[PDB]
């Protein structure tokens, strides 16, 4: 059911100058089959030494506004100034050895990097983020003492003080795999300011809890087993091809159970058949010719029940155009047992123009919140919807026209963009195209999420706080920019109501506390990669609910891009079921209990959905009601000049690893 | 960066 009249006589032309530099790229856009294709010309200007000085997307060339980027290079070809129209201006200075010395980002924050002196090998020592002067990072290197060589610590960064605390490294294997590390966190009333020489006045800024984790690895450096920070041990086994074939978990004080008892693979190393300690068998089918995933068949071999069977169809180029489920509808939807077919169509640039699927009945309009679960008692159904998307010539999603018949909830939602930038907010915030760039930082990070919500950002462009009305939610990040803390402070009932999550290797320490006491303490043991059928274990140390049982195993079952759609217990019964709108909004949401729905945190593309609605994708935050990122691309023009675009506006076939 | 479905990559249980 693919129509090739969309793609006739629409090639991609890269026009060259007399130096064979790509000075124009040419695209032809046909949205529907009968009409003519539209030539889009992206312009790249080069100076006389041959570096790309300015680049211009085809929408701002029609506006007669300036270029997207204005770069200034040195004589070697490295960028000294980059005046991006979405990410602001970046002034970068490197030394002789091409190490960064001075970085000024668009918010005016000067970053320093001081190194070792000329008698030492010149490794990194400290980083200073001057705004008024903070030594925000501090690296402690090791020597070649025979105590250091016993643990292979020679020439490593043993203590690494960063924006979230301390990351101490204890032992290395003979390959170079870290076998033991520990980490403390900065306290809530303190920021990273690691000034001075003595480290005894840096431990009074850190927490008392030192979270150490341990590993064991084979001679090939693959991780065999891993002890968490509490003592829960995961243990993996490998087959003769070096792939992974098994998994065992032993909680602290308990025996060793089985999480994955078999995992076979195809010839190309893709997953082929996997049986869990649940007992449920999933089986992946592939194309012979192209080795594309054409089937995910989740079968429970105790009732001969197929829980889901997703058969994918594709374009010739590899765009998902048809997903049908040959399973029956679950126990949450009474009186119906046929799952509708999801059909997708695309433009000539392979961006999603239309999408059908199923959604709940009492969902209403899509927003930042997720709807209430469909319990097995309230006998509710699902209905059919179809969404149609519209784009401008910069690739920004400008309009989602959700038209759902048989319920009369037909709504459109517009994204109001700038004329000079790709910065565009929802139409609830501003209807004027000229007051959109007042809602962003100078670096292009959005500063207001909703009409009553404001966002605060770090000096290095990371989300520091989502201010709601009465209750904020703030985060902390390490030197790589990965989130190590999430503290949700609800307003005053008689005191603050604080929920704290600590992100550790293979462990989430979700805890809830009032004024003086902890009212809930939850240790989520994770097994595997999120989006790769992850298994979670919810262990309650304090404040367990009445109806749930302790050490509850939640086996996640994922679709093509990793959206967690089915959760099963250790016996194989369904805990919670979810479907998604194509750009990530929760369309269908059924659960066994309301309190068993509160602990599903990883939802779409294997990414954790916060209480603010934003998905945390690594280096950036994503907002699914708009299909935009919350900030500009931190890496730059990796994927085109649109720094705010989603996955080439192709969110069914593609998915973004880690945001950047 | 926008990559394809998760099935293409090798398994990874522990990294940074």
């Amino acid at each position: 059911s693919y129509n090739s009249a969309i793609d006739q006589k629409t090639p991609s032309i890269k026009v060259l100058d007399n130096r064979k530099l790509n000075v124009r790229t040419l695209e032809y856009l046909r949205t529907q089959a009968d009409e003519n294709s539209d030539e889009l010309i992206t312009f790249y200007e080069f100076n006389i030494p041959g570096f790309q000085v300015k680049s211009t997307d085809p929408r701002k060339n029609k506006n007669q506004s300036g270029p997207n980027f204005i770069r200034v290079f040195n004589l070697a070809g490295q960028v000294l100034r980059e005046e991006s129209v979405d990410a602001g201006r970046t002034i970068t200075l490197n030394d002789i050895e091409s190490r960064p010395v001075l970085i000024i980002n668009a918010t005016g924050v000067r970053q320093n990097h001081r190194y070792e002196d000329n008698t030492l090998p010149g490794r990194l020592l400290a980083i200073t983020e001057q705004v008024g002067e903070k030594t925000t990072e501090r690296l402690i290197w090791a020597g070649n003492t025979p105590q250091e060589k016993d643990y292979n610590l020679a020439g490593q960064c043993v203590r690494h003080y960063d924006t979230a605390g301390l990351t101490q490294l204890n032992s290395l294997s003979l390959a170079g795999v870290v076998l033991s590390q520990s980490q403390q966190l900065l306290v809530d009333d303190k920021n990273a300011d690691w000034t001075g020489e003595d480290q005894s006045l840096w431990q009074q800024k850190l927490s008392s809890d030192v979270y150490t984790t341990q590993n064991k690895a084979d001679a090939t450096g693959a991780l065999l087993t891993q002890t968490d920070a509490k003592g829960n041990i995961q243990r993996l086994a490998y087959d003769v091809a070096g792939q992974l074939k098994g998994c065992w978990l032993t909680l602290k004080g308990q025996a060793e159970q089985v999480i994955i008892k078999s995992l076979t693979y195809s010839a190309a190393g893709q997953k082929l058949r996997e049986e869990h300690g649940n007992g449920v068998i999933t089986e992946y089918s592939y194309e012979p010719e192209t080795q594309r995933l054409i089937g995910i068949a989740t079968r429970r071999p105790s009732d001969a029940k197929v829980l889901q069977d997703l058969r994918y169809q594709y374009d010739p180029v590899g765009n998902v155009i048809n997903i049908r489920n040959d399973a029956e509808a679950t126990r949450f939807w009474r009186n119906q047992k046929v799952v509708p077919e999801n059909s997708y169509t695309y433009d000539s640039l392979y961006q999603l123009i239309s999408a059908t699927g199923r959604e709940m009945a009492n969902i209403g309009q899509q927003n930042n919140q997720l709807p209430s679960p469909a319990l097995p008692s309230d006998n509710n159904t699902y209905t059919n919807y179809t969404r149609s998307y519209s784009y401008d010539h910069s690739g920004n999603l400008t309009q989602i026209r959700h038209s759902s018949p048989a319920t009369q909830n037909n709504y459109t939602v517009a994204i109001t963009l700038s004329n000079r930038s790709n910065r565009g907010v929802l139409s609830t915030l501003t209807t004027d195209p000229n007051q959109v760039d007042t809602l962003f930082d100078a670096g292009g990070h959005q500063t207001s999420l909703l009409p009553g919500q404001t966002l605060i950002w770090t000096p290095r462009g990371e989300l520091k706080q989502v201010n709601n009305g009465p209750g904020n939610e703030w985060y902390r990040y390490d030197s790589n920019g990965m989130r190590q803390l999430k503290v949700s402070e609800q307003p005053t009932q008689n005191t603050t109501q604080q929920q704290r999550v600590i992100y550790l290797p293979g462990l989430e320490l979700r805890t809830t506390q009032s004024n003086a006491t902890t009212t809930e303490e939850l240790h989520v043991i994770t097994l595997g990669e999120a989006g790769r059928a992850q298994v979670r274990v919810l262990h309650w140390e304090s404040g367990k609910p009445e109806d749930v049982n302790n050490n509850q195993l939640r086996y996640s079952y994922d679709n093509l891009i990793g959206s967690s759609q089915l959760e099963l217990d250790n016996q194989g019964q369904i805990i919670s079921e979810e479907e998604y709108y194509p750009f990530g909004g929760t369309a269908l949401w059924a659960a066994n209990s309301q309190t068993e729905a509160s602990y599903k945190t990883i939802r779409y593309s294997g990414k954790e959905r916060d209480a603010t609605g934003l998905y945390y994708y690594g280096y950036r935050y994503y907002q699914p009601w708009a299909g935009r990122w919350l900030s500009a691309d931190p890496a730059g023009t990796i994927d085109g000049l649109n720094l705010y675009r989603m996955v080439r506006n192709n969110p069914v076939s593609l998915q973004d690893e880690n945001g950047l | 960066a926008p990559e394809k479905g998760k099935y293409t990559k090798e398994v990874n249980f522990f990294d940074e």
